[PDB]
């Protein structure tokens, strides 16, 4: 379907805040971010994005906390100031 | 029921979706609050090979021509190149069209509400005016019954007849009744200096019946400028004056606003004026008789103090061969040396006074 | 009691199921408000016109305003479109290349824009089974009918009125004569209509002037363009008219008119049946007797037989009764059309 995607360097700098406001609290798990994008074209591009809280557990694995609230609100309201680019998937920042 | 119960879910969406539509149709009234200039649309239709192909020409007031497609909002009477569109600053989008004019010297050509006079004004005429009465009050009011008898109004009537009978202000008073918006407008004013303005006379004509509510646009002096040549200015008057009967014959949605006319005289009768769209309601309008010109005179000299020693003989002896707005130019002159006479009762004298005096 | 609960519960979920109709309808256009919104998004887009192209990729462009610039070559679009003498259209940032302009022109629009829906029309002519006259006879229908053709593909609306050939100024209309005419030869489909030929039928007995000379000139073009040196196989024309005696008997030669249509009501089959399509929506007593109607109308006109008869529906409406007797019909058809018989002189 898709043959090759483009990433701007606005959302890797966006893991830097990622990186910048952790707080120092000693956590740095896989902060799950929610990906922006035109999936209108054939042609994947990433113009912005944002963040929701994201907690896992220790032990177990399958454990994850997201929001939908939060999604709707922050994707409706980057909708009402911005309507040309739409929600398209995540990203995590864990190596594994 | 339990396979109905899913529809309170479906009725929850709907009155969610009904719950947020208040900000995002808002926002209409602060993104479409006013546009602050007035551009020109011209309608080009675009292909693109959804991917479909629709665009517009525009063109400023300030002489600048720019590049945007067909957008907006649901459009019945738009797409058509007409001006007084809505634009924002410098996006340059279409959000609010509304017809407009200008070259105000013809769209205030005679801009009247509603006049005074009646149809119970005349007297001796039920049999003849009853069929245009009833041929403006039945097209308004029992549009219904019209779907059950599939019935079309006649939207050209011929009010022919000798000049000086009225054609004018009972016609209007008939417009009276019709309750509707009153235009007048003359035969010579096509003629203009100008090439090409009698086409903007008649397209602006029907651009207020057209574009305008239900209205009464009422003409006169046709014969005027109906004359059928065999260059030439009534060939010109050919030029506008077919292209109305084109108006008036390649258009099945003229169902609209009703074209009333008017001819002083039938010398010369252009045989293209009939068809069911087209003056094909010919009725007869003859000079009035001393009976019909006395009843039109007692009715319009009612509300003068007139003497109740009048037997009519007299008056119907030196009327002959008279009209119906001469015989108001006599009460009107009554009533103007009348006042000067002394006596404030209307006397017998002043009929032949005033007939001899003016004519 | 048991079989009663079910067609209770079945009528409580027919009004349960008949209420979701009132809102999925407008729903539909709600989101099409939004669908809206997010179409005008797309502004800022100016026009120019190319003259002159140095790069294949990299070309001038000329702007409306008068200022000229230079633009490039968007990624999406290719060189075919890109040849020089087409107009374009260009982006106020970055000065890129969304698509192109078709040019066209004031009366093309006219010539490209006027269309007249109904297919039924062709059907509905009554019984009816390189030029085409019809003349003007106590009948009348032919807009219907040319209209009704016209109205049903005419593969063009290609309308040409006897007013157009005014020529206010010196008579040298032999550019549209030949403009029009060559246009007609240009398209390989097309089909000419003229109606209300008599107004420029004139028949130049005496010594015509110099407006009379004009209209003749045409005429003289016409002959020259109808028998004189180009054929016209594959063009169509309908001369329309109103009296057939003043219809230039130079010009009644059977090389252009082949045949004769006589617009009329003769046979009894044809009056009845334009009088049934006529009488299609109106609505009247059970009581029907068409053959009357049929039998005392002799030589009219077909829609001035239609304003007889919806003349007959208001004489009945006066009275204000919904059934409408055929009494009516026969006496107001009669009386009425004995007064179409007095103004048709």
């Amino acid at each position: 379907a898709v043959q090759k995607v483009v990433v701007h360097p606005l959302v890797l700098l966006s893991v830097v805040d990622h990186f910048n406001r952790i707080g120092k609290v000693g956590n740095q798990k896989r902060v799950v971010g929610v990906l922006l994008g035109s999936w209108q074209k054939k042609v994947l591009d990433v113009s912005n994005s944002f963040a929701v809280p994201f907690d896992e557990d220790d032990k177990d694995d399958s454990v994850w906390f997201l929001d939908h609230d939060y999604l709707e609100n922050m994707y409706g309201m980057f909708k009402k100031v911005n309507a040309r680019e739409r929600i398209v998937g995540w990203y995590h920042t864990g190596p594994k | 029921k339990i396979m109905k119960s899913e529809v309170l879910r479906v009725t929850h969406e709907l009155q969610a979706m009904k719950d947020k539509i208040k900000e995002n149709s808002e926002k209409i009234k602060v993104n479409k609050t006013l546009p602050y200039l007035v551009s020109n649309v011209i309608e080009l239709l675009d292909v693109d090979p959804q991917r479909k192909g629709k665009c517009a020409v525009i063109k400023t007031s300030t002489r600048q021509t720019y590049f945007l497609p067909v957008i907006g909002l649901v459009d019945a009477e738009k797409l058509k190149p007409g001006d007084l569109v809505g634009v924002n600053k410098d996006s340059y989008l279409i959000l609010e069209t509304l017809p407009t004019e200008y070259d105000s010297r013809v769209k205030a050509m005679e801009v009247d509400e509603r006049p005074t006079e009646q149809y119970s004004d005349i007297g001796g005429l039920d049999k003849q005016i009853q069929e245009l009465v009833e041929a403006i009050v039945l097209p308004m009011n029992h549009k219904e019954k019209f779907e059950n008898l599939g019935i079309q109004p006649p939207k050209g009537v011929l009010m022919y007849g000798p000049p000086g009978t009225g054609k004018t202000l009972l016609a209007r008073a008939c417009a009276a009744q019709t309750k509707a918006t009153f235009l007048k407008l003359a035969g010579p004013q096509l003629v203009q200096m100008f090439i090409g303005d009698g086409a903007k006379l008649v397209r602006d004509a029907f651009a207020l019946a057209k574009e305008k509510a239900p209205s009464i646009i009422f003409i006169d002096e046709l014969d005027a400028i109906g004359t059928k040549r065999f260059k030439a200015g009534d060939r010109e008057v050919q030029r506008t004056m077919l292209e109305l009967l084109n108006q008036l014959d390649g258009f099945q949605p003229n169902t609209q606003v009703k074209v009333i006319a008017a001819t002083n005289r039938v010398d010369i009768l252009d045989p293209a004026l009939l068809r069911s769209g087209r003056l094909d309601r010919k009725i007869e309008f003859p000079m009035p008789n001393e009976e019909a010109r006395a009843r039109i005179m007692q009715i319009h000299s009612r509300k003068m103090n007139v003497s109740p020693d009048v037997n009519y003989e007299e008056l119907a002896r030196c009327t002959d061969d008279f009209n119906g707005a001469q015989c108001k130019a006599v009460c009107v002159e009554a009533g103007m040396i009348a006042l000067r006479r002394g006596a404030t009762e209307l006397t017998h004298e002043d009929y032949m006074e005033g007939i001899l005096e003016v004519q | 009691d048991y079989r009663k609960k079910l067609l209770e519960h079945k009528e409580i979920d027919g009004r349960l199921k008949e209420l979701r109709e009132q809102l999925k309808e407008l729903t539909k256009q709600y989101e099409k408000s939004e669908n809206d919104l997010k179409a005008l998004q797309s502004v800022g887009q100016i026009v120019g016109e190319v003259l002159k192209q140095l790069t294949e990729e990299k070309f001038i462009v000329k702007a409306t305003n008068g200022p000229r610039y230079v633009v490039g070559c968007r990624r999406q679009l290719d060189k075919s479109k890109l040849k020089p003498g087409t107009r374009v259209a260009l982006d106020m940032t970055t000065l890129t290349i969304m698509r192109y302009l078709p040019r066209e022109v004031d009366p093309l629009v006219y010539n490209m824009s006027h269309e007249d829906p109904g297919n039924v029309s062709y059907s509905e002519i009554g019984g009816l089974s390189k030029g085409c006259l019809l003349y003007g006879p106590p009948g009348t229908g032919k807009t219907l009918l040319a209209r009704a053709v016209a109205s049903q593909l005419d593969c063009n609306f290609l309308k040409v009125v006897s007013s157009s050939i005014v020529d206010k100024y010196i008579g040298e209309s032999a550019r549209l004569i030949r403009e029009m005419f060559n246009y007609a030869r240009d398209h390989q489909p097309c089909i000419i209509f003229m109606d209300e030929i008599d107004a420029i039928g004139g028949r130049r007995f005496s010594e015509g002037t110099s407006a009379d000379r004009e209209i003749q000139r045409t005429l003289m073009e016409l002959l020259n363009q109808m028998d004189g040196f180009d054929t016209l196989h594959r063009v169509k024309m309908i001369m329309a008219t109103n009296r057939p005696d003043t219809l230039d008997p130079a010009l009644l030669r059977p090389g252009r008119l082949d045949r004769k249509i006589h617009i009329d009501l003769p046979n009894e089959q044809a009056r009845l049946d334009i009088l049934k399509i006529h009488a299609g929506p109106i609505t009247k007593h059970g009581e029907i007797d068409y053959e009357a109607i049929v039998k005392l109308s002799d030589g009219f006109n077909g829609a001035d037989l239609r304003n007889v008869c919806t003349e007959a529906g208001m004489f009945a409406i006066r009275a204000d009764h919904d059934f409408v007797v055929q009494e009516d019909f026969m006496k107001a058809v009669r009386k009425v059309a004995d007064s179409k018989k007095l103004e048709s002189k």
